[PDB]
RNA sequence: GCUUGAGUCUCGUAGAGGGGGGUAGAAUUCCAGGUGUAGCGGUGAAAUGCGUAGAGAUCUGGAGGAAUACCGGUGGCGAAGGCGGCCCCCUGGACGAAGACUGACGCUCAGGUGCGAAAGCGUGGGGAGCAAACAGGAUUAGAUACCCUGGUAGUCCACGCCGUAAACGAUGUCGACUUGGAGGUUGUGCCCUUGAGGCGUGGCUUCCGGAGCUAACGCGUUAAGUCGACCGCCUGGGGAGUACGGCCGCAAGGUUAAAACUCAAAUGAAUUGACGGGGGCCCGCACAAGCGGUGGAGCAUGUGGUUUAAUUCGAUGCAACGCG
């Protein structure tokens, strides 16, 4: 329960896949809502319109916990990333900060091999 | 543009984070000289300066810290 | 076509009630080009709507009308090495012809025994939306709802 | 990158800061090492830069229209 | 697939009509699946020559050969007809 | 003897030149814990795979390996191969300014000697990610491949071996000479550093072009121009950089290097076409948007085929088949 007041929304912007997530301020997590889960499958769950049924459906099931000021943090290069946000300021939040925290290696570990 | 370290004959230390922190962008990475528009001898010692800052605490390697 | 948005020509109205809208009407079930067999069906096909509906006899086919147009199609378009149905937003001057066209195909099948009962039927279950006329615009909108996940527009 | 700007909510000041090097290096560590790749596209990038330079300098003479 | 095989003046025989539809049971499942087949044997005082029109689902296509007994041309027939045919199927997967 | 070639020294300057040791942050993976619940992951679509034994997402802490975002630059350095975080130690060369010094000490080399990407090999470690082989799922007529999910050698470290690459600038080394332009990078001189100014002068380097050269493409002061010194190499295509022999190597193999036979060509550059599942632009009932048909029915008619004593002959993809 815990009723807290400001959280933070992190939002994984995958390319066939968008997951989206609510937690509060110490990082331990409230609910969450997929793009896969909200009916799209396949070729549709890498659409911005699926990730924004992925955030209302995770607008609520919050209801719950009575969010109204939130940050957003967004990971991945997906085509959503944006239409998230856009379907949350619209279900009634405060959005204090929008954050990018993609994770870029300073040249670390080898990535896989082109697909031809 | 030109290189204000070549109008003058100082020498571009690390210990020097006020004139630094133009020098970096908003998120720590260094801006290119095709930017900026200094001489490529400065810009090469000045990239050594942020790397010792860097390690030193002085300047940020990235923004989420 | 390639070149040439076509010069648009006109229609000549109904002669019995000042309206080319239901003149466009009777031009789709116009079957091998007979205009007198055509607009004999059609009045008395709506004289049986006034008695089957209550209300006077133009204003009761739109209101059929307004309960068949579609407002959104869906259509196939090409990209990538496939193929998939994209909707649409409607141009208004295609959204009441391309209803109408929806009723007489309604009409063709649905057997009754005349041709001006057959209209008559379902002419009256569009406006109590329950006949096959409504059926096919609400299993449009089933296909374009479920597609809302392909468009560069919000609208 | 961080934007925690008052007023109106609109990204709209966001995707400045983020559409800047957010997505171009995320792409280009998507896949494959290249080890030598990145010689030959960077190397025909320049030979094709100079196409832009040695030619719009040499097309200022006329236009025929 | 229905074959139609025709002579101009070469008056088809018995041996050599099993002969065209063993050859053209190959191309068939290993290529694609076909409507209906003219096929056209001539022989133009040397050249054996054979035609043939397959018809698809997209459309037409036509092979021509000739040859040296006959023999020969239907078998460099179906080799002009199976690359028609990989050429036109592979524009028809795009995946 | 001489100082102009070559070299030594005195001051500096730039540099991913090399070898050794330390260390930092980002990220992947794994482990542990908190929260949390039905999906995740993947694809053109899909499945294998993962997840109700609690995944994925999210947060904290830890372990370990490899690689150094931005700077990063037709930028720099090195004989070539090659070399990118940062710091120290040891160390090689290049270059410039002003002199001083030895006095042809030079150039190039068959053999020889050393260095030499990646893969591979041996012994001993290490092993995150990636990934031959292999395994499964797809695609497909088939798919032993491309794609997907996994995944072992290998990639990493130390010490040896291998000695090969489209090891390329497909251009050996050295020296001299012969119109220019725009730059990059790095030293330095003078004048008003009086201002990121102006004039010069070196080194390396990129591009475009003159003469000339070249079969043409192109090259063009860093020549493929004009010359000199020496070395390597070539002699029609296949056979074949193969066989045999020698040498070298643990092995893989490397190196040296034929002949029989066979062909009248192989080849280079450019030209005009044609074609492209290359690019741009445009048109046509070509598609789309609609209406009415065909294919199914009986019949009329033409053809193929069969039949017959003859079923006259010609027309055969589109452009023959209600055609002559």
């Amino acid at each position: 329960r815990k009723q807290v007041s400001d959280g933070v929304a992190h939002i994984h912007a995958s390319f066939n896949n968008t997951i989206v997530t609510i937690t509060d301020r110490q990082g331990n997590a409230l609910g969450w809502a997929t793009a896969g889960g909200s009916g799209f499958r396949g070729s549709r769950k890498s659409t911005p319109f699926a990730a924004q049924v992925a955030a209302e459906r995770c607008a609520d099931a919050v209801k719950e916990y009575g969010i109204k000021n939130l940050e957003v943090m967004v990971k991945g290069p997906g085509p959503g990333r944006e239409s998230t946000i856009r379907a949350l300021n619209a279900a009634g939040f405060r959005i204090t900060n929008i954050t990018d925290v993609t994770p870029i290696p300073h040249n670390g570990c080898r990535p896989p091999k082109k697909r031809r | 543009f030109c290189r204000f370290t070549a109008e003058g004959v100082q020498e571009i230390d690390y210990k020097d984070i006020a004139t630094l922190k133009n020098y970096i962008t908003e998120s720590g990475k260094i801006v290119p000289s095709r930017i900026t528009g200094t001489r490529a001898k400065y810009q090469r010692q000045l990239a050594r300066a942020i790397k010792r800052a860097r390690y030193l605490s002085l300047l940020p390697y990235t923004d989420r810290h | 076509p390639r070149r040439r948005v076509i010069g648009q020509r006109k229609i000549l109205p109904d002669p019995k009630f000042g309206s080319e809208l239901l003149a466009k009407f009777v031009n789709i079930l116009m079957v091998d080009g007979k205009k007198s067999t055509a607009e004999s069906i059609v009045y008395s096909a709506l004289e049986t709507l006034a008695q089957r509906s209550g209300k006077s006899e133009l204003e009761a086919f739109e209101v059929a009308l307004e309960n068949v147009r579609p407002t959104v199609e869906v259509k196939s378009r090409r990209v990538g090495g496939s193929t998939y149905q994209v909707p649409v937003e409607v141009r208004p001057v295609r959204r009441n012809a391309l209803a109408m066209r929806w009723i007489v195909e309604a009409a063709r099948k649905r057997g009754d025994k005349s041709m001006a009962l057959r209209l008559a039927n379902e002419l009256s279950d569009a406006a109590e939306n329950k006949g096959t006329a409504v059926k096919k615009r609400e299993d449009v909108h089933r296909m374009a709802e479920a597609n809302k996940a392909f468009a560069h527009y919000r609208w | 990158i961080k934007v925690r700007e008052n007023e109106p909510f609109d990204v709209a000041l966001r995707r400045f800061k983020r559409s800047c090097e957010k997505a171009g290096v995320l792409a280009e560590v998507r896949r494959r090492e290249f080890y030598e790749k990145p010689t030959t596209e960077r190397k025909r990038a320049k030979a094709s830069a100079v196409k832009r330079h040695a030619k719009k300098l040499a097309r200022e003479n006329a236009r025929r229209t | 697939m229905q074959l139609n095989i025709t002579g101009n003046n070469v008056e088809i025989t018995e041996a050599l009509r099993e002969f065209v539809t063993a050859k053209f049971a190959k191309l068939e499942q290993y290529f694609d699946r076909i409507n209906q087949v003219y096929v056209v044997l001539k022989v133009e005082k040397v050249t054996h020559t054979s035609d043939a029109t397959l018809h698809v689902d997209g459309g037409e296509l036509h092979a021509s050969a000739e040859g040296q007994d006959m023999y020969a041309a239907i078998d460099g027939l179906i080799d002009k007809l199976a690359r028609q045919l990989t050429k036109h199927k592979d524009k028809l997967k795009q995946h």
